[PDB]
């Protein structure tokens, strides 16, 4: 019975909880496809200029 | 509201989610126990009448 | 608590079925010996006088 609580501890102190790495998996995934689009946004900006000329 | 930074509704199903988890883990031990007040944990006073008896 | 890891519920169950199982070991050795105390290891002092007497 010891062993079985002391790895109990063990799994209590270093486990993680997989149920909110999904969202927060999902989560991200959604920013960083948004992140890369505004990268994008942001390069395209010097483009402007070249049709004042 | 509408982020991708948060996301409560996960959060309220993830509790409710854990309360039926809790639930499912009691039930399993009055069923290999027999018992339903099988350790001080569960009910102390009448825990300690029963061992006294 | 819910991780891919350890599993504590199991651990429990485990330890109950163990109990079970010693109980149904020491009845059987009741049904087969034929005695409630066959050996020291049931009880020492009253062995011990069964035995001188």
């Amino acid at each position: 019975k010891l062993q079985d609580s002391l790895d109990a501890g063990v799994g209590n102190l270093v486990d993680a909880d997989l149920a909110k790495e999904s969202a927060k998996l999902q989560s991200l995934q959604t920013k960083q496809q948004l992140g890369v689009q505004a990268l994008s946004i942001a390069n395209q900006s010097s483009s402007s200029i070249l049709s004042l000329f | 509201l509408n982020s991708i930074n948060t996301n409560s509704g996960a959060l309220i199903a993830l509790q409710n989610l854990n309360s039926t988890n809790a639930e499912l883990t009691q039930v399993q031990q009055r069923i290999n126990t027999g018992k339903k007040i099988g350790s001080a944990k569960d009910n102390g006073a009448i825990w300690a009448t029963a061992k006294n008896q």
